[PDB]
């Protein structure tokens, strides 16, 4: 049984930059992959980056790549999104999800609530 | 320049043995050992042995227990292995390898794939993987060749006698609990060709001297 | 004997980026004032090529891309710009004493973006069928990473102990893989049942994905 | 030909190369070669319980003979010391008390120098001198 909860979420402008994070508890999880996901309304889940083992790799979506970072610090049991070049198309709710397969074949079984990030104009000066 | 040429394949029963030959030019044979590797399909390398072709002296990896000899036939530049009470462990593509003076492999042979097993040599059946609705994405479809029950490896397939390339995924065989061969062989093309342009698998399976053309096409 | 192990297993680079792979010896191969360690390239269909000899040394006519460093128990082989031609599986090998071993092998493949699988089904030939035995054919085609879990449903009961499942290398042209999943029946329990179905798992997946069929087109 | 080469015929100039060991009781040596190259080097290290004597490393020189003098692994169980196998020689013979005899013979074509046999004396010591196999050439 993990527990996970995101972080992060909040109003920036397009160009702009934001990191997310999303703890851990109940379970160590370096052992385990741990992936990024997005949902923007009326769109279906996307899958966004996974951050393997230490040593075994980061892996990204087209959309993302190039601007999107995902790292991990295991003695903090927390990954890491950094997102920069922010787009109006990168809104959405960001959820993690761990991956419960140590072969890294994708059982996502348990998920983050989510965090809203929101790129738009509208709340700067 | 330096060449090192290997015998062919072979088939063998548990208990038999096999005698691979390796065939030495563009170096005086006597300046150096030949030794010999063996790579399970898939796995890593293993040493066996060598010959000191100036004595015919020998050394061997203790874990073949005695069941590997080697030998050389200086006349013809040859060197030999052969391994005795074979087992389906055996199985293995084996090599011959060369030292240089720094005692690293910089010369092998091509190799030499050595199926040990209790099935007896058999030609594949081939069955079709028909396009459908089920094999269908954007305005392309999935069809294939199913190349099943055949002993040892191994088969080509070829599609429209080699005139079909792009798209083709042929999988590597897996060994079935009957102790045959399976494979399939897939290719993706444009859906709106499927009532004008016929696909053939052409599957050419050496070992037992069989070929074997399937036309498939929708159900 | 000498135990070779290589870290990792297996590593996607980018190409243009450093690739390095580690060999590490449970006994020292160094004596003489040089290390016996040796590393090679294979690739499918071919036997190794030695690169470097004496840990540090480069072959003639490989590439000065490639590197190799330590001592003792400890090496490294360096690609310090990885190109597409270096795709392969690299084994250390020591000369230090008999029997010669090798490491286990490191696959080095071209990492590329995340792609979840394109899943296609096929039913058993007619031809087949007449014979006794029925297999059905799933396909995940053009995905990355490699990893992925493939299912069997009948009638939506989870199968086990009657598939095998084989995957390609990476494609040349868009370094993806492809795999397929083959479900082996008998012509009596094929026709017991009417729902066939593969479920697939991948990390580009939030969720599992099935296809499947009907036995008969529906 | 010139130094460190010998001809093909009695006169292409093909490299020199020294002797590999027939064998190497109770011990290993390194690099392991068919034949060495003019400069290069064989180490020489022995198992557990045995003495190493003559020259623990030795050198391959221009004439196709290594420097130094035999190495062996001598357990020390014996009347007279192992006598040890030159490089290019074989040896019969696994007894080294009072009386014993070992006989030597050049493997391979090269030409052999010295004793071919030698006797275990009282007072510890081997008949005659140690063989030497010589290449043919040179
Ligand atoms: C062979 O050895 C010659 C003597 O060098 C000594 O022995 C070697 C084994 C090392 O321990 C070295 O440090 C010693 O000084 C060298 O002059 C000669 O170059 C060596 N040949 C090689 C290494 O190919
Ligand atoms: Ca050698
Ligand atoms: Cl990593």
């Amino acid at each position: 049984q993990v527990q996970l909860q995101e972080s992060g979420g909040g109003l920036v402008q397009p160009g702009g930059s934001l990191r997310l994070s999303c703890a851990a508890s109940g379970r160590t999880i370096s052992r385990y992959a741990m992936s990024w996901f997005r949902q923007a309304p009326g769109k279906e889940r996307e899958f966004v980056a996974v951050a393997r083992r230490s040593g075994d790799g980061a892996f990204y979506a087209d959309s993302v790549q190039g601007r999107f970072t995902v790292s991990r610090d295991d003695a903090k049991n927390t990954v890491y999104l950094q997102m920069n070049s922010l787009k109006p198309e990168d809104t959405a709710v960001y959820y993690c999800a761990i991956d419960s397969d140590t072969f890294y074949s994708g059982s996502y079984d348990y998920w983050g609530q989510g965090t809203q990030v929101t790129v738009s104009s509208e709340h700067h000066h | 320049e330096v060449q090192l040429v290997q015998s062919g394949a072979e088939v063998k029963k548990p208990g038999a043995s096999v005698k691979v030959s390796c065939k030495a030019s563009g170096y005086t044979f006597t300046d150096y050992n030949m030794d010999w590797v063996r790579q399970a399909t898939g796995q890593g390398l293993e040493w066996i042995g060598d010959i000191n072709p100036n004595y015919e002296s020998t050394g061997y990896n203790q874990k073949f227990k005695g069941r590997a000899t080697m030998t050389v036939d200086k006349s013809i530049s040859t060197a030999y292995m052969e391994l005795s009470s074979l087992r389906s462990e055996d199985t293995a593509v084996y090599y011959c390898a060369r030292e240089d003076d720094h005692d690293a492999f910089a010369y092998w042979g091509q190799g030499t794939l050595v199926t040990v097993s209790s099935a007896s040599t058999k030609g594949p059946s081939v069955f079709p993987l028909a396009p459908s609705s089920k094999s269908t994405s954007g305005g392309t479809a999935a069809l294939g060749c199913l190349v099943k029950d055949y002993f040892p490896e191994p088969v080509t397939v070829s599609w429209n006698s080699g005139a079909l390339t792009s798209g083709v995924h042929t999988f590597p065989a897996v060994l079935q609990s009957s102790g045959l061969y399976s494979l399939s062989s897939v290719v993706t093309v444009p859906s709106s060709s499927l009532g004008t342009q016929t696909y053939i698998c052409n599957v050419n399976h050496k070992p037992s001297n069989t070929k074997v053309d399937k036309k498939v096409e929708p159900k | 004997d000498n135990v070779l192990t290589q870290s990792p297993d297996s590593l996607a680079v980018s190409l243009g980026e450093r690739a390095t792979i580690s060999c590490r010896a449970s006994k020292s191969v160094r004596t003489s004032g040089y290390n016996y360690m040796h590393w090679y390239q294979q690739k499918p269909g071919q036997p190794p090529k030695l690169l470097i000899y004496l840990a540090s040394n480069l072959k003639s006519g490989v590439p000065d891309r490639f590197s190799g460093s330590g001592s003792g128990t400890d090496f490294t082989l360096t690609i310090s710009s990885l190109q597409a031609e270096d795709a392969a599986t690299y084994y250390c090998q020591h000369s230090r004493e008999l029997p010669y071993t090798f490491g286990q092998g490191t696959k080095l493949e071209i990492k590329r973006t995340v792609a979840a699988p394109s899943v296609f089904i096929f039913p058993p030939s007619d031809e087949q069928l007449k014979s006794g035995t029925a297999s059905v054919v799933c396909l995940l085609n053009n995905f990355y990473p490699r990893e992925a879990k493939v299912q069997w449903k009948v009638d939506n009961a989870l199968q086990s102990g009657n598939s095998q499942e084989s995957v390609t290398e990476q494609d040349s042209k868009d370094s993806t893989y492809s795999l397929s999943s083959t479900l082996t029946l008998s012509k009596a329990d094929y026709e017991k049942h009417k729902v066939y179905a593969c479920e697939v798992t991948h990390q580009g997946l939030s969720s599992p994905v099935t296809k499947s069929f009907n036995r008969g087109e529906c | 030909c010139p130094q460190g080469l010998y001809p093909s015929p009695a006169s292409v100039c093909k490299p020199v190369r020294c002797p590999a060991p027939v064998s190497f009781e109770n011990g290993i040596y390194t690099p392991r070669l068919g034949s060495y190259p003019v400069g290069g080097n064989v180490s020489f290290e022995c198992e557990d319980g045995f003495i190493l004597r003559g020259s623990p490393v030795r050198q391959c020189r221009p004439n196709g003979m290594w420097d130094g003098e035999t190495a062996v692994c001598d357990n020390g169980a014996g009347h007279c010391p192992n006598p040890g196998i030159s490089l290019g020689a074989v040896r019969t013979g696994f007894r080294f008390g009072h009386g014993d005899k070992v006989r030597y013979r050049c493997s391979s074509n090269l030409v052999l120098t010295g004793s071919s046999e030698r006797e275990c004396q009282g007072n510890g010591v081997w008949s005659g001198t140690e063989p030497i196999c010589r290449q043919p050439y040179s």
